[PDB]
RNA sequence: AGCUGCUCCCUAGCAUGCUACUACCG
RNA sequence: GCGGUAGUAGCAUGCUAGGGAGCAG
């Protein structure tokens, strides 16, 4: 438990029917749960009636019964609702100051990041609400691409050419050079290390990691990570230097980087650089030009 | 001054344990010894005599960062 | 009767985690700690009734790091305490009297 | 519990008593007011205890989630509380054997066995430059642990041996550098 | 309760009674219609906080009823259990030396502790030190029970695999020691 | 990871009992 | 005016049950 980001008050709630499960406050969760659908709050327990083998998962119908979190016909005589007063029952119910815009969050989190106006929100939001967006992001690509098929190969026709087989009610995604697949061969215990591959239409061309043999049954999937939450901002709060600070200039001129002279200082009292470089410009020349401005 | 080093040796010993150590039979051994013996000593001179020879063994893995703990 | 003080003492500070190094989340440990060991008061060494006055000490203090810590967080008191009689020995002078209340 | 509604009429009607115990007036409309006020004080005598009990419920209740919370937090943690207290501690102790062990192992050299007691026994120590080597190695002596120690062999990395004497500033980027020396308690 | 038969009366009685007070006719309307509020919600306390009795019996026997479902699965699951594992036990004695040396019985009654002893296909031995590892487990093979053993394997404490031409005398310092023999017997 | 005995704290339920207020009747 | 029965609120004793903890053999 800590604090929450939109809010940043300590909190102890989380949306159950949201993405990524953040930390929202007493009011701050109020309102992200009531402008839109998210109806289910984890607290150190879940908020749902213990009634053997029901079924509801709201939060505004639950009431307390004593110990429990009771259904509205499971309830005892006496309760007292969860979710009123413009609160949700949890944890620092006093220091907690909400907030009024919630559209951001909201649209955020409703979001299926396939249209302009997605990532016209994802930047121009707040920056942690950015980083939230960022893995929000990830978490949307790595469910929406394990959820294609996978390339059960049967034949064997040739070297970089083969016929594929997939399954019934999953389409077959793209075979493109963008997104590489993943294989694992047959055993009788366990299945693994074929690595990641490249297919696309022949017959089926394959691009392998490294020369083997291909066997049969090997299936070919688009597998996915196990993506974590982020700490620090994309950038930090900038800066420009009084002096040449944790730097000395060099002592001689370089004539491959006598041409970027000018670019020595003027980050040598900042943090970033904001390059404007087309491809093949020197991009790459002054990473190894400004890697010998000072070799310590 | 005795009841501080019982109690840093109880300490070093859970620090030893949790850092995987039981896993080598001769040397839970060697430790378990060094701490039981602290526990029981009456004289100070050797309980820092087995201390010496305890943290050692902490010494000379590589399982925790001496500059980082050390900021004092 | 009359415990060994060196027992209630290592009693006090060596534990099996969370059931101490924590404790305002029980309090209660020291509540019979203390019930074991009013009697030292009785002692002619003085060095020994300094435990029953040291864990009345320490039960009144964890008493009021825990309310600090709730007043500070949510904004909460207790409304009715009836929690002084912890640290204060009529509590623990009553259990030793031929009247059983248990 | 005043900030309930009843509140308002079971004062009311009292203050219609309090006029009639500063009248002095008939029967009958005592009878009113001993007939509309035991209407009153049983219509808010069980609306401010229930819920004067219920304020008590959810602060126990809050306890005893934060008391889970607490817990909860305080056991996935015990790595990292564990050796800041124990350094905390030794710093504390103060005492020369185990600071001397303590700076030469975050200068770098560092044990390779159990430091032994007995004046028999071997000691091995890694050294991995020539500033440790010279502030605390001269000529065949090695103070170590506040305690001194003969040296017995030298060697280099890749395990050959080498000799004392050429171990100096000028010939010292000729040798592999993480030395191990060997020695005995005095 | 809302909609039982004594609500009906009781409301419609007092709503009568409080609209003949706005006409105010009586002095016995009064005593009346109180009379009437009196004996309706005498109707409305038997039928409305005794009736709740029944709510509360009827959910103690639907918990009481699935106490009992539980702890009536819970039993099956144990007994399939224990049964797996008496019959995946049994699979591994029926040999023919125990047939053997159970017809060798005047009675079919044997001593248990001579069960392994006579009929067991592998055998362990466990050595605190290197001069009852010389006494007891020389060698290749050895001899013991009245049988001969050939050794395959050797461990120590650490559960790490040891070579026969490391137990020495010189290397024996070098040991986590106790060392575990696994043998196999001989035809 | 055991068999007993004693003690402290919290919650819920029921019975009993006490006390107070409204209603019916005598 | 009193007694009884039917109601509502508060208090007291013990009895069962559930949970946490401490000591001794
Ligand atoms: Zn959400
Ligand atoms: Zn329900």
């Amino acid at each position: 438990v800590g604090a929450c980001v939109l809010c940043n008050s300590q909190t102890s709630l989380r949306c159950g029917a949201c993405i990524r499960r953040p930390f929202l406050c007493c009011k701050c969760c109020y309102d992200h749960v009531i402008s839109t659908s998210h109806k289910l709050v984890l607290s150190v327990n879940p908020y749902v009636c213990n009634a053997p083998g029901c079924d509801v998962t709201d939060v505004t119908q639950l009431y307390l019964g004593g110990m429990s979190y009771y259904c509205k016909s499971h309830k005892p005589p006496i309760s007292f609702p969860l979710c009123a007063n413009g609160q949700v029952f949890g944890l620092y119910k006093n220091t907690c100051v909400g907030s009024d815009n919630v559209t951001d969050f909201n649209a955020i989190a409703t979001c299926d990041w396939t249209n302009a106006g997605d990532y016209i929100l994802a930047n121009t939001c707040t920056e942690r609400l950015k980083l939230f967006a960022a893995e929000t992001l990830k978490a949307t690509e790595e469910t929406f691409k394990l959820s294609y098929g996978i390339a059960t190969v049967r034949e064997v026709l040739s070297d970089r050419e083969l016929h594929l087989s997939w399954e019934v009610g999953k389409p077959r995604p793209p075979l493109n050079r963008n997104y590489v697949f993943t294989g694992y061969r047959v055993t009788k215990n366990s299945k693994v290390q074929i690595g990641e591959y490249t297919f696309e239409k022949g017959a089926v061309v394959y691009r392998g990691t490294t020369t083997y043999k291909l066997n049969v049954g090997d299936y070919f999937v688009l597998t996915s990570h196990t993506v974590m939450p982020l700490s620090a901002p994309t950038l930090v709060p900038q800066e420009h230097y009084v002096r040449i600070t944790g730097l000395y200039p060099t002592l001689n001129i370089s004539d491959e980087f006598s041409s970027n002279v000018a670019n020595y200082q003027k980050v040598g009292m900042q943090k970033y650089s904001t390059l404007q470089g087309p491809p093949g410009t020197g991009k790459s020349h002054f990473a190894i030009g400004l890697a010998l401005y000072y070799p310590s | 001054k005795m009841s501080d080093v019982k109690c840093t040796s109880v300490v070093l010993l859970s620090v030893l344990q949790q850092l995987r150590v039981e896993s080598s039979s001769k040397l839970w051994a060697q430790c378990v010894q060094l701490h039981n013996d602290i526990l029981l000593a009456k004289d100070t001179t050797e309980a820092f005599e087995k201390m010496v020879s305890l943290l050692s063994v902490l010494l000379s893995m590589q399982g925790a960062v001496d500059i980082n703990k050390l900021c004092e | 009767p009359y415990p060994d003080p060196s027992r209630i003492l290592g009693a006090g500070c060596f534990v099996d985690d969370i059931v101490k190094t924590d404790g305002t989340l029980m309090i209660e440990r020291f509540v019979s700690l203390a019930i074991d060991a009013y009697p030292l008061t009785k002692h002619p060494n003085q060095e020994y009734a300094d435990v029953f006055h040291l864990y009345l000490q320490y039960i009144r203090k964890l008493h009021d790091e825990l309310t600090g810590h709730m007043l500070d967080m949510y904004s909460v008191m207790l409304t009715n305490d009836n929690t002084s009689r912890y640290w204060e020995p009529e509590f623990y002078e009553a259990m030793y009297t031929p009247h059983t209340v248990l | 519990f005043s900030s309930l509604p009843s509140y308002a009429a079971f004062a009311t009607a009292q203050e219609a008593y309090e006029q009639a115990v500063a009248n002095g007036d008939s029967e009958v409309v005592l009878k009113k007011l001993k007939k509309s006020l035991n209407v009153a004080k049983s219509e808010f005598d069980r609306d401010a205890a229930m819920q004067r009990k219920l304020e008590k419920m959810a602060d126990q209740a809050m306890t005893q989630m934060y008391k889970q919370a607490r817990s909860e937090d305080k056991r996935a943690k015990v790595t990292s509380a564990m050796q800041t207290m124990l350094f905390t501690m030794l710093r504390k102790l103060d005492n020369d054997a185990l600071n001397n062990i303590i700076n030469n192992a975050r200068d770098g050299c560092v044990p390779l066995n159990i430091i032994p007691l007995t004046t028999a026994a071997k000691l091995m120590v890694v050294i991995p430059d020539y500033n440790t080597y010279k502030n605390t190695c001269d000529g065949t002596t090695f103070t170590y642990a506040s305690a001194l120690w003969e040296i017995q062999q030298v060697v280099d990395a890749d395990s050959k041996i080498v000799q004392l004497s050429e171990i100096s500033m000028d010939n010292s980027p000729n040798l592999a550098w993480p030395l191990i020396v060997t020695a005995l308690r005095a």
